[PDB]
């Protein structure tokens, strides 16, 4: 059948017999009437405004505007549907302990889910207005609500129902959270009081400048999609930069970190320039990949169990313990750990892409500063100066573009043995043959592959300043047939340049082989010294297949390991060859 | 597609891309073989006898690495060596023609940048292009061994994954085109201001062609930032439907494992 | 090189980058009856569903408020007979609202706060019955569906008449039905720059008809020629028979508008012409045919043009000999 | 000092001191539909709660007449079945008078007083009925709402247009509805006095926009610019630009009115424009852009102003070469 509590004992539990409010029946029922309240207001406001007043009409798609709680209201709306999706999984199955349909479980929670999202559309809306009278009533849906739980939330003290039931800790942080969206809202009442940029035409990227959520996801980034089949795009139709962001004004904090104050002082004070920019994409770094140890825990969990009030309240050990709730986990985390990843890639490459605009600047600026008898007498040649624009930044981008990898590398590892040994022990130190092994042979190979690319880089450098004094000089070579002699001289430095390379290629090739030979040779070990010679403790499948998806998130980033020391050896003679550059000899006024 | 990636397959040679490809298949067969002796190990209600066949499968899982690495670092010096030296014997005999109606920037970035993807960029990026594609060919024959009917859900969604492929793709024939629109001014503006300097400095157009290479860096960092957030964009996009096929493989995994048989390590299989 | 107003007379406008969305909530009716029409049959039933919704929670609440949804009872009366669901409050709520009501679930007088449910339920109910009632007939009665059954000319013509050229169109009515009051406006509508160098985009200035007295009033039963006397004060001065091409700024806008006799709404009907849509030196065809007792309109000769020869000169210089 | 009409459009009056208050008792019509929503309301739900009380009072009374109420009783039938109590002839009264009827409580046929209170319960019931649903469709059916959807300038400028003085300002419609017979009147406003001595205080005198032809007359689709001709016969004529300042008794009002598309009901949108809001020797930015065959106007860039070197002098001093 259906109602809005069961037909269990059939003649109670939709009884009054004391004052309402002891029914439980009687608070979950008055739990959906804020949702139903803002769902049956919010409605008609949202068809005759924002959507469905024929917005083909354009209201503004630049110069979108942020509240006070923009950045934290958005994130509290998504811990409010990471609690909320749990409490619709802790709602099915305890209604499915019994049988008889209990709808007073998770029927609240789905009115509650869909008043969060109309919510966060309608603050979406109102933020694209800015007119917040027309917020108000968002504001009183937030002190119907949170009341409504308080008046669950002491009846679920006044029936002594402790912490170890599930519910407790969903409804009481459900509670908190309702407060400080309450909080947020006085925060809103406290500096706007109801009682830009000046974005121009120029700006069109608008991600500095768009909600959070399509700064995750890139909504943004449908509009110069479906419109690139319709015409194709030009130099006019992406724009200009907005002002953070601008080559002059990353040129200027450079001067500015100049001026704070060699090698070590080009790098101190890049870091200086860039090192904010820089820790907020490491940090999400941080927390991508701590997600997805979350992976192998329910991994575990799940294989585990496939292996495998009147008690039906209570479910937290065996709530984590069940299957399908541990799968939705899975995907919710892996839906905010590929969230987070591909945010911090993005301002891993914007920080770099400022950077090249900001060196770029200051290269021309060495360039208008420069004597011209270092291009005549001896030293620098113009082959040099066009390569150490278009190469010699390139490398150092590509660098600040793999930098965050380099510095979330240990906290991957770390947490990845720790969490071994929780799910493995001691035989999980077995294999720590990562952290007796890898280091040192990644230092040697870095020491080998470092002296490879010093000789590398200045055959390369000879071998087109030789290139480029040939094809200017043809005629001359052509008319006077040296070219021969030429295509010979070029033929034994380019002789000279390929054994480099195959010193090089041998090495890359034993860093690959020994990269990705290794985690096999853990996944052996862990596994032979699980059962043999650490013998008869127990052999599930449950932390075999764990094991096997943690040693593999330990060499997912491990062949990335092998990218990131074919790169910084380019950026360290990089930095070294801008620092000759830099204090080069100048004109005297 | 390009016919030009099959003369880099006649710059390698037949054993090369033959040695290439039999080591690819037997190094990926060798690691689904140590999965599902994985599968059959842990099923244990004999033993050594699989911990025998998972040490010398094992053994050859890493001599299968071991000439996987030699043979890309192999195809990358028989493709440095031979793209370079043909030419370079095809531009020592030339026509005085050739090069009075060619620009000399566009040989020479020839012999010098695509030279140098041709020699750096390009052999481990073939390496981790061929790893992940039979990564994820094989990934999707042990998920597609053991729930079939993720074979329905094969028909949807990578089929989709090819719509928003076709999405992409063209606008990327714009784009990173259009990066390669504001790639060849700004070099040839350094260009410009290495062979002129006593000139710009004698006319003392300084802080003018100063602004001017500001509009061109400013030009190339927004092309380089919106083919940036297409990528980005992309990569969410397609990340997102990976996640959804870890959600439709888990729940149809959990629900032919609690009614039916799957004996409990074949969901680990899959779900790994 | 586009048009202002296509030929049927919807307008191309875009409206970009507005800002004062508050003044658009400032009126929800104008912006209610302004919609399509599955938006105005959704909103239709999404309101009424929204009010059934809402007090069929509200009478389900206070029956289970009473404990009437408790079948473990006595002999005490209900607030509402035979409520036993949410279901049954709904089924009440339905007949309450729009006042079918059936009586076996019929409300008792048990608890008042039922009466003052019910008193609001009639009051929020009976209002927006007025609501959408007269919201749905305004959005059935408006008079430009009427402007679909307005014709012109595919082409307006330009003559001589009376020494002088004269633009020449011909406007005509479908029906036996009368349009009070018709009055017509012939805007000219291009680029023009000032003297003193502003240059407006898009210039609408108004050309006189030609009626008699100069009042713009017709009475429109017969396909009649609107025609304009190009005469010096008029904007069509200079105008050549070499500039009527294609990619020519020159826009005639014609706006018949006036009270349709049976609804008592006025209406608006509107016809740009370009300059590849007016040929020069033709004239229109007679059509009205009396015959039998009766006068009657050929329709099919309606766009017909039976060209005559003209000077191939303006209008300037038609002012020598 | 102080304004006519504010630029909202609500005009600034008082209309102190009146006494016939009888006829303001001769329209009780305009003056229900002429309250606020919350008064409108109120008299809403008092009128249909004065009903159901004044008819659950008869309806009470006469179940008292019967002796229905003392429940000492054979096998008599009643007048209306199952009323023994106040509240169940007021649960009656709803039944009937807005139709729900759920006939535990029916009327039988034993007494004709009955079926006389039933004739007369939904006669006056029935009746206010349609004034009342009516009432409130009129209400949320008047323009003036639509009269918050027209913008007009923040500042209107005094420019030069072919040789001469030209007051201009912009005005625009936020809709893709239109407006039917766009009608503007412009009126100068200040305290002349006659040169016989009679000093009248608030004086009107209505300035002609410059058409084509004269009629006050537009088709607004796209922001336009309204622009006077400051001739002979204006009285702007000795409009100095030292007179553009604060404390100056010269006021604008520019009135657009007309029929709006959709509901077929007339309205009416007011701007003033001070001597401080008059900004001398400014015109207007060209708004309008055509673009991918879409004309688009920039909301944005509506007030702004892109100032031009004038003549700093009168019309009557425009006279002169």
């Amino acid at each position: 059948p259906l109602a809005f509590c069961g037909s269990e004992n059939h003649s109670a539990a939709y009884r009054v017999d004391q004052g309402v409010l002891n029914n439980g029946c009687f608070v979950d029922a008055l739990n959906v009437v804020p949702h139903v309240f803002l769902l049956f207001i919010t409605f008609p406001i949202l068809f005759i405004g924002w959507g469905s007043q024929s917005s083909k009409v354009h209201i503004h798609h630049s110069t979108w505007l942020h509240f006070p709680g923009h950045n934290l209201r958005w994130i509290l709306t998504f811990m409010l549907l990471f609690v909320l999706v749990c409490e619709i999984a802790e709602g099915i199955l305890s209604d499915g302990v019994t049988e008889s349909h209990h709808l007073h479980l998770y029927m609240p929670a789905g009115m509650a889910f869909m008043a969060a999202v109309t919510s966060v559309v309608y603050y979406h809306n109102i933020e694209t207005s800015n007119f917040p009278k027309l917020l108000i009533a968002l504001l009183v849906y937030w002190t119907l609500a949170f009341i409504t739980k308080t008046i669950k939330f002491v009846k679920f003290l006044d029936h002594a129902i402790g912490f170890s039931q599930l519910r407790f800790c969903l409804t009481g942080l459900l509670v908190i959270l309702y407060g400080m969206l309450l909080l947020v809202e006085v925060n809103v009442i406290r500096v706007r009081r109801y009682i830009e940029d000046l974005q121009d035409l120029g700006v069109r990227f608008l991600q500095p400048f768009v909600n959070l959520l399509s700064k995750g996801t890139y909504w943004w980034m449908n509009a110069f999609i479906k419109t690139a089949h319709k015409k194709p795009i030009d130099l006019r139709a992406i724009g200009k930069l907005p002002i953070a962001m601008r080559a002059l004004t990353n040129y200027q904090r450079l001067c500015e970190a100049f001026d704070a104050q060699g090698a070590r002082a080009i790098w101190q004070a890049l870091s200086h320039a860039f090192g904010r920019r820089l820790v907020l994409s490491s940090t999400f770094r941080i927390l991508a990949d701590l997600l997805g140890f979350a992976g192998p825990l329910c991994i575990f969990g799940i294989v585990d169990h496939l292996g495998k009030l009147g008690v039906y309240f209570v479910s937290s050990q065996e709530f984590l313990a069940n299957a399908y709730v541990l799968a939705v986990l899975l995907f919710l985390a892996l839906l905010l750990q590929r969230t987070f990843l591909q945010a911090s890639y993005y301002v891993a490459i914007e920080t770099g892409i400022n950077l090249r605009g900001a060196i770029q600047t200051k290269i021309y600026n060495k360039i208008m500063h420069l004597s011209t008898s270092n291009l005549s007498m001896g030293e620098m040649t113009a082959g040099q100066i066009c390569n150490l624009v278009a190469i010699d930044t390139n490398q150092l981008m590509w660098f600040f573009f793999l930098c965050p990898n380099l510095w979330a590398m240990p906290v991957q590892i770390i947490v990845g043995v720790i969490l071994l040994y929780y799910i493995l022990g001691v035989s999980a130190l077995i294999g720590a043959a990562v952290i007796i092994l890898l280091a040192p042979v990644q230092y040697f190979v870095a020491t080998k592959l470092s002296q490879a690319q010093r000789s590398t880089l200045e055959y390369s450098n000879e071998r087109l300043k030789q290139t480029n004094e040939m094809l200017r000089g043809i005629k001359l070579l052509k008319l006077y047939a040296w070219e021969n002699i030429f295509r010979t001289r070029v033929e034994t430095t380019r002789r000279k340049e390929m054994t480099s390379l195959r010193a090089f290629a041998i090495y890359t090739s034993i860093s690959i082989f020994m990269n990705t030979a290794i985690p096999i040779a853990a996944v052996l070990i862990t596994f032979v010294g699980h059962v043999s010679f650490f013998k008869e403790a127990d052999f599930s499948p449950s932390v075999a297949f764990a094991s096997l998806s943690l040693f593999h998130i330990l060499v997912t980033p491990l062949f990335l390991l092998s990218s990131v020391v074919r790169s910084t050896v380019k950026a360290l003679v990089s930095v070294q060859k801008l620092s000759e550059f830099l204090s080069s000899a100048e004109i005297r006024e | 597609p390009w016919r030009a990636c099959a003369k880099y397959l006649s710059s390698a040679g037949i054993l090369l891309l033959s040695l290439l490809v039999f080591s690819q298949l037997l190094k990926h067969m060798v690691l689904v073989a140590i999965d599902y002796w994985l599968a059959k190990w842990t099923d244990s209600a004999d033993q050594t006898v699989y911990a025998m066949v998972f040490t010398v499968l094992c053994s050859l899982g890493i001599v299968l690495c071991l000439v996987t690495s030699v043979t890309v670092e192999w195809t990358g010096l028989k493709v440095a060596k031979r793209l370079h030296r043909s030419l370079l014997n095809r531009i020592i005999l030339a026509p005085m023609r050739f090069f009075e109606t060619t620009p000399l920037g566009s040989i020479l970035n020839r012999f010098s940048s695509d030279c140098n993807t041709i020699d750096q960029h390009i052999p481990s990026t073939l390496e981790c292009l061929s790893r992940s594609t039979l990564l994820c060919v094989s990934a999707l024959a042990v998920i597609s061994y053991v729930t079939p009917v993720f074979l329905v859900a094969l028909l949807p969604l990578a089929i989709v994954c090819y719509f928003i492929q076709k999405y992409f793709r063209v606008a990327s024939r714009d784009l990173q085109q259009l990066d390669d629109t504001t790639q060849l001014p700004l070099l040839s503006h350094f260009a410009e201001t290495v062979e002129g300097l006593t000139t710009i400095r004698a006319f003392r157009y300084e802080a003018r062609f100063q602004q001017k290479l500001l509009e061109y860096t400013d030009s190339n960092n927004i092309a380089s930032l919106f083919l940036t957030a297409a990528n980005r964009w992309l990569e969410v996009r397609m990340e997102y439907i990976g996640a959804c096929v870890v959600l439709i493989a888990a729940v149809t995994s959990i629900s032919n494992s609690l009614h039916r048989e799957l004996s409990a390590g074949l969901v680990g299989l899959g779900l790994t | 090189r586009a048009r202002f107003v296509s030929k049927k007379g919807n307008c191309n406008v875009a409206h970009k980058n507005i800002r004062e969305q508050g003044r658009f909530l400032q009126d929800v009716f104008t912006t209610l009856v302004d919609l399509k029409w599955p938006h105005t049959l959704l909103i239709f039933t999404m309101s009424f569903l929204c009010s059934w919704l809402l007090f069929a929670m509200a009478w389900w609440l206070i029956a289970f408020a009473h404990g009437d949804l408790a079948p473990s009872e006595g002999t005490a009366e209900p607030c509402v007979t035979s409520i036993h669901s949410f279901s049954s409050a709904f089924l009440f709520s339905i007949e309450v609202q729009v006042t079918i009501g059936f009586g076996g679930r019929m409300v008792t007088e048990e608890c008042p706060l039922a009466i003052l449910i019910l008193i609001v339920q009639n009051i929020v109910g009976l209002m927006i019955n007025a609501i959408m009632l007269g919201s749905i007939f305004m959005k059935t009665a408006q008079a430009h569906r009427r402007a679909e059954t307005l014709i012109f000319s595919k082409h307006a013509v330009i003559a001589l008449r009376h020494g002088r050229l004269c633009f020449m169109l011909r406007v005509g009515d479908l029906r036996k039905s009368m349009i009070i009051s018709a009055t017509i406006h012939m805007q000219v509508v291009r680029k023009t720059t000032s003297p003193e160098g502003e240059v407006v985009p898009l210039h609408q200035v108004d050309i006189p008809m030609e009626n008699g007295v100069g009042g713009n009033s017709i009475f429109l039963v017969a396909p009649l020629i609107i025609y304009h006397v190009i005469d010096a004060n008029s904007p069509l001065y200079d105008l050549a028979p070499s500039d009527l091409h294609h990619h020519q700024d020159l826009e005639i806008i014609v706006i018949l508008e006036g009270v349709v006799e049976t609804t008592g709404i006025t209406t608006q009907a509107r016809t740009s012409y370009l300059a590849d849509e007016i040929l020069w030196g033709q004239r229109f065809v007679p059509i009205v045919a009396e015959e039998d007792g009766r006068y009657s309109v050929d329709y099919s000769k309606f766009d017909n043009t039976v060209k005559v020869p003209t000077p191939l000169c303006t209008a300037r210089q038609l002012d020598e000999d």
